[PDB]
């Protein structure tokens, strides 16, 4: 088991003790490309960016 | 966002004058413009007269009531002066004309409340606007081959088409098994029976289903089977739902009816919309796909992105009937000098040409169909293909817009 | 004529039969070769049971003993749960030669996998032309060469050379992007030995003319492995860090690890060996300057003294080129160039940041190189490095002299931030070449004259000249680091550099490249 | 970091729960990063054919053992390096001719210094 | 673009003897048709007219020709053919040759003298209310050079569908004659003075002739385009023969025009 | 041909070629390489390309001197032309290698006759022209005024549909 | 449900079953 737990480097509570510090812890633990900015943005005619700016966003997932 | 317009009103105020008119002009360019942009659904609610009529029809969705709403243009009593036709307004434009006769209302709601559900359902299947991913459920996928993933509900696929072509079944019960949750909202249920579509759900992702229905005049595809489908595939790619073709067509509604009302203009424009579409296209053949309704239901050529056929499939230029008659006329000419039994020699040879060329195979040895699938697979191809196909990287030419066939 | 259940079972029996369609003859000799077939081959390739074949039934028209699948397999595949298309030749089917069925099939995948935008993988055993039909292979061969230019620089391509690549069949698999060679299995040539015999009588086996090592070194192939599976285990690594597309973002791996200077980064500052002829493997460097060891080479043998690799910072793909002091001296060559200008350019097509780790004298002074064209490949050189819109961070380690300092991503040729080791020297040349050119040939004599004259001039040239303090006080360089620095200044550096926006530049049909 | 749960960011917190000191590390993503992968972290190692004897660490070079242009078989002695005043004795590890050699006694070495190249 | 040379002058000083004719075109009786052909061989030039689908839905006449070299798509109303209603095969027609004309960025005019729409429940049960629809949407869409010129009637919803200037009509001009209102005024007089004809009829007067005097009061005061050129939808009412010069100048103005529409895929016209 | 594109000159290519040269010397020279980048250069080429053959298309020769599968806009060939994926006299060795060359009579027979059936059924442009590969086998006089008529159609050739991306790539 | 977090206490692994849902 790989997953990463929670470990207790000191000391050694009672069961109840870590009953109640578990349940302290536990208890305190869609595109909509509409009006992006990049459409907002005025580009030169041959500006470089509506490849790497505009379509690189229209066209990201 | 999406506009919804609870319409019932009687006319322009006519001692407004012209003013009404141009404010009704304003609407209309409104609706227009918004017309593929944002979802745009209609609910009459009353008696719709005069101008009123065209912001519904200029809108996406026609919800009515059943016998509560109206809709028309001129008056029963200007009717009668000018043609002497009695007509009461229901009859004229109730809910049961504009479904059944007229197909310009999509859903005749039992009620007010059953009307607001529906177009909450609507809603639920639609995005706010183009430029938005259709709302999409989160569900727990389920891992391994699709052999290995088939459910039993997949598995009642397997024996469901009637081993005699001539005898038809219910696609719902081909839908209702493919979709999630059985659950599918069907658009115009009314209206021309022998095409059903509506939405639904593979794996929480919204699908148009566009279906032949083998019960209503075999399947055929008619004029306002033609427009139906058109329509709601157009509406379809507008909000970027991708569709589903579960397809068992004969032919063309053959007739002098169909073609003095246009079946060759109004039928192109299923074509239009299918070959617009830019959304995934998922084919499913089920039975009969023969002639010019092979290329109208999303042959590949057109551009389905996945074409799979069950083994009952039917892909064909013809039915042997006739293809008989054409592809052995010489020989069945020879029989007919010579005094054979013609009829027998054209039963044996009707029978070669069925066991021959009537089959998936061919088509798929063309490539046609990219897979000859056992039934209960398809829920697990359609997902896949739609899975994948969330963005296809596919352009037309540049243009204005289409000149649609209209 | 049929009920439901007979066509389905019928349907199943055909299924079946796809899977071998050469029949128990072609089952005999493939088991007898011992070669996997090319269906267990895509099932061992991709993640079990993600395989969708497409076209199974695939058949040539009016050919009445056509075979199904028509000699290859193609479908659809998760490697790591993400998408790939996949083919894979059929030696057992007309000796998997390219008929038309073969052609629309790979076609049509190289179709969906530009649609859908996902890597594509081709495994390639021989596909020769049809001996019943060969202009038609011709012609598919022509088709399937103009489907690549609608993937190159759009999507991953990789091909698995498991078989002899022979003929006409090499002009697909040199497209894609990267390219995997099975030793003694694998082989690449546009003319067979025999053919080259008769023609010129010249004598060479497979292994001189085709082998995979051979062509490694040549450059034409990026990895030499020694078995399928190895292969396989290769495209898992080399997709690992790519993106499936050029609109997409590429997987990050273990993001956040070590956050502090460690005993690792404390060992690069006595990594520089202190007389400057030492050589020193640059791995040692490599393996620590990144977030961990997982520096994944590519086009290894090619123009050894150049590395060209993929890592991680801060959990990030990068593409690192490095030179390799180990060999040549680090200098230069043809390869090396050639190598680095298209490891460029693949990167920026995939938007991998580029970081150059420098030790080089320069270009390698001679007439072989000469006469081989280190001029245009180095000009390809700038080129790219000029071209690529990514972050470009550069770590001076030791010499950087001449077009070596220009090419190893200088400010000027626009690298976006430049750091140097105290260890740096940069300079046009070394003090070696400066007194044996302008000092040492004033004298006629080798005396003990001149050889103290020269030892002084060197004493003062490696102070005064070639030292980074020149290149700091001009500020072509942006800093001066210990090393322990390099590998959270490196984050940093790429941080603040991710979004980076190229520019000003003018939007063309394309560039012009040095060819 | 050597195992896969070694790379989550960890954060170390006192707790007092009845009074007692406990002391907790907590997990970064513990479910009690939108596209980060976890998986086992390779070792700092290189994981060979190439021609190159290279130092496997720093140290000085008390004895050289071959002479320039000498043959020399794998297992061969090269080098001794002290580190530490520890022996280290460096070996070739392919046949072949000493065809370059760097090092001679009593000279620092750094790792990864080729020591000579055997061909 | 053909060449041709524009004559000099104002657009009165350059009235032909062939513009003046239009001046006497109208019958004084608004039930007395006249064939719209003789405004477009008018307004054209050299009356060369491309008539598309002739024998379609005669009721409205499109088709090609050109002013002053450009190319112009005319779309008329005509009174002879079913007094000039709207229908369903009118509205497909004009709608496609719109489309077809927009495409193709050919300016579209519009010659209006329609009533309203073709009573029927045929009509009715085929889709009126649908079909119509698509007139509407082919003239709202087309962002080309759209100009229109009124002729006697524009009633109801068909002045809608004919095209208003809130449809993006760039320029609308109206004859004398024209007859812009919600309804005929048979038909408003019901509604409008509908207590003054009930106390008639608790009265018992002539409410014949009150409904005729009401009938007459309502077309002297409303029905006349005077009252749609105060409100701002006719920008001009001109004489008849200033008719060619009024849209050869508008085309010209309008030669290069630029509209902002929303983003979209395409249109979703209603069918 | 990247040149030509960039500044927007038509191509016109005129094929005469048996194709790659065989030897050890263009191998180890990278003749593969070449080609592919040569591949790559014609189809990204977006200009109008127009094809005469004159004499001699053989395999990657065809392919590469603008094939029609390669994206060129206009195939002609002169009736000398032969579209082959080797010529007569390689696909003879391919067959004589089915024995050592005696010298005889009786091989030097079978081998002219495959040469001669070959060159009349094979090697010849009516294949190609049947399957529609290339447009037209053209009388040779006319080959000017064809290329002023079919560069005058393509003067608007707009190339696509095309994925627009930062750049291709060749192999260097 | 139950959501078992392992725990290490001093090395000691301690699933602690908590309620699921929190
Ligand atoms: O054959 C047989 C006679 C009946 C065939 C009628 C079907 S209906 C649908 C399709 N369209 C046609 O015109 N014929 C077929
Ligand atoms: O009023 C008067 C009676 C006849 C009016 C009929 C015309 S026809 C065209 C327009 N559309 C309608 O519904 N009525 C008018």
């Amino acid at each position: 088991d790989h997953e990463a737990h929670i470990k207790v480097l000191r000391g050694e509570p009672t069961p109840e003790e870590m009953a109640a510090l578990m349940a302290v812890l536990a208890s305190a633990g869609e595109r909509n490309m509409w009006g992006h900015p990049v459409d907002k943005l005025r580009y030169s005619v041959f500006s470089w960016q509506r490849v790497t700016l505009l379509e690189r966003t229209h066209m990201r997932r | 966002r999406p506009l919804i317009g609870i319409n019932d009103g009687a006319g322009a105020r006519i001692q407004e004058g012209v003013v009404s008119l141009g404010l009704y002009s304003r609407i209309f360019h409104n609706n227009i413009k918004a017309s593929g942009v944002i979802p745009q659904i209609s609910l009459i609610m009353g008696a719709a007269a005069g101008g009123h009529v065209y912001s519904p029809a200029l809108t996406d969705f026609v919800v009515m009531v059943d016998q509560t709403s109206q809709m028309f243009i001129t008056g029963p009593d200007v009717i009668k002066t000018v043609t002497g036709e009695d007509v009461t307004m229901e009859e004229l434009g109730g809910a049961h004309t504009h479904m059944a006769k007229s197909g310009t209302a999509h859903y005749v709601a039992s009620g007010e409340q059953d009307a607001f559900d529906y177009v909450r359902d609507l809603l639920s299947y639609l995005p706010p606007n183009n430029y938005a991913d259709p709302p999409l459920y989160p569900v727990a996928i389920p891992e391994g081959s699709i052999e290995e993933t088939l459910t039993d509900e997949d598995l009642e696929l397997d024996t469901l088409i009637p081993d005699s072509p001539n005898q038809p079944y219910d696609m719902h019960e081909v839908i209702t098994r493919i979709l999630d949750d059985d659950e599918f909202l069907e658009v115009q249920a009314g209206y021309a029976g022998n095409i059903v579509v509506g939405f639904g759900r593979v794996e929480g992702r919204p699908v148009g289903i566009v279906a032949n229905q083998p019960t209503q005049f075999a399947g055929c595809l008619d004029i306002n089977a033609s427009e139906k489908a058109a329509r709601f595939i157009r509406t379809c790619d507008c909000f970027n739902i991708p569709i589903v073709l579960l397809v068992d067509v004969p032919g063309f509604l053959p007739g002098t009816d169909q073609e003095y009302n246009g079946i060759i203009r109004r039928g192109a424009k299923l074509l239009y919309a299918y070959g617009e579409a830019t959304v995934a296209k998922v084919t499913v053949i089920t039975r009969k796909s023969y002639g010019g309704a092979y290329c109208v239901m999303g042959s590949k050529d057109m551009g389905a992105d996945v074409v799979v056929a069950w083994p009952t499939a039917q892909i064909a230029v013809m039915g042997a009937s006739g293809a008989v008659g054409f592809v052995y006329r010489q020989q069945l000419k020879e029989a007919a000098k010579n005094g054979e039994d013609v009829d027998a020699l054209r039963l044996e040879l009707q029978q070669t040409y069925e066991d021959t060329l009537v089959n998936p195979y061919i088509a798929a040895e063309r490539g046609y169909v990219d897979a000859v699938i056992p039934p209960s697979h398809t829920r697990g191809y359609v997902a896949n293909a739609l899975r994948l196909l969330e963005r296809k990287i596919v352009q037309m030419p540049p243009k204005k817009h289409g000149n649609i066939p209209l | 004529n049929k009920t439901t259940a007979e066509l389905l079972a019928e349907l199943r029996e055909k299924l079946e039969l796809a899977k071998e369609p050469g029949g128990e003859k072609a089952v005999a000799k493939r088991e007898k070769k011992g070669i996997p077939s090319a269906r267990a081959r895509i099932n061992a390739l991709l993640d079990p049971g993600s395989f969708i074949e497409i076209g199974a039934l695939a058949k040539t028209p009016g050919d009445p003993n056509a075979l199904y699948g028509d000699g290859v397999v193609t479908g659809r595949g998760t490697i790591d749960g993400r998408p790939v298309g996949v083919f894979s030749h059929d030696q057992t089917v007309f000796q998997g030669s390219v008929g038309e069925m073969f052609g629309r099939k790979v076609a049509r995948l190289m179709e969906w996998v530009a649609m859908v935008g996902c890597p594509i993988i081709g495994i390639n055993d021989s596909a020769g032309a049809r001996i019943q039909d060969a202009v038609t292979s011709l012609a598919w061969y022509a088709e399937l060469g103009r489907r690549h230019e609608m993937l190159r620089g759009l999507v991953p391509e990789i091909s698995l050379i498991f078989g002899k690549c022979a003929g006409g069949a090499v002009y697909s698999p040199i497209q894609t992007d990267l390219l995997v060679a099975v030793r003694d299995q694998g082989y690449m040539f546009i003319t067979g030995p025999d053919v080259i015999k008769d023609v010129t009588g010249e004598d060479v086996t497979f292994d001189e003319l085709g082998g995979a090592d051979e062509q490694a070194k040549r450059g034409n192939i990026h990895k030499v492995v020694n078995s399928e599976a190895e292969a396989y285990q290769y495209v898992r690594d080399y997709l690992s860090f790519l993106p499936s597309n050029h609109f997409d973002n590429p997987p990050i791996v273990n993001p956040g690890m070590e956050p502090e200077i460690t005993p690792h980064d404390l060992e690069l500052d006595s990594i520089v060996p202190d007389a400057d002829n030492m050589a020193y493997d640059m791995h040692e460097i490599l393996l620590r300057i990144f977030d961990d060891g997982d520096v994944f080479e590519i086009a290894e043998q090619r123009g050894p003294a150049m590395i060209t690799a993929f890592a991680r910072v801060d959990g990030h793909p990068v593409g690192v080129i490095a030179n390799q002091p180990m060999v040549l001296s680090g200098a230069i060559d043809n390869e090396a160039s050639d190598k680095a200008a298209s490891f460029i350019r693949f990167c920026d097509s995939y938007n991998l940041p580029l970081v150059f780790v420098v030790d080089t004298p320069g270009a390698m002074p001679g007439v072989a190189e000469e006469k081989g064209g280190i001029i245009k490949r180095g000009g390809r050189f700038f080129n790219a490095i000029v071209e690529a819109d990514v972050p470009k961070v550069t770590v001076i380690i030791r010499k950087a002299y001449g077009g070596g300092y220009a090419v190893m991503g200088s400010k000027q040729l626009s690298a976006d931030l430049n750091f140097a080791w105290p260890t740096a020297r940069i300079a046009v040349i070394g003090a070696e070449g400066a007194a044996q050119l302008l000092v040492k040939r004033f004298p006629d004599p080798n005396a003990p004259e001149v050889q103290k004259i020269r030892d002084d001039f060197i004493e003062g040239y490696n102070l005064n000249m070639a030292t980074p303090w020149i290149a700091a006080e001009r500020g072509y360089i942006d800093a001066v680091i210990q090393p322990h620095e390099t590998r959270l200044l490196l984050r940093k550096s790429l941080r603040l550099l991710r979004d980076k926006q190229n520019g000003p530049k003018v939007q063309r049909k394309h560039g012009l490249l040095p060819l | 970091p050597i195992e896969e749960e070694d790379t989550v960011p960890r954060q170390t917190v006192v707790v007092e729960v009845g009074g007692r000191r406990l002391e907790v590390s907590l997990p970064g993503d513990l479910a009690i990063a939108p596209g980060v992968v976890r998986k086992k972290p390779k070792p700092r190692k290189r994981g060979a054919s190439g021609d190159a004897v290279t130092a496997p660490m720093q140290g000085t070079v008390v004895k050289v053992a071959v002479e320039e242009g000498q043959e020399v078989s794998a297992g061969d002695l090269v080098v001794v390096l002290e580190a530490m005043k520890m022996e280290n004795p460096v070996t070739a590890h392919k046949d072949g001719t000493i065809t370059g050699l760097a090092v001679e006694a009593g000279a620092a070495i750094t790792q990864g210094t080729v020591i000579a190249e055997i061909k």
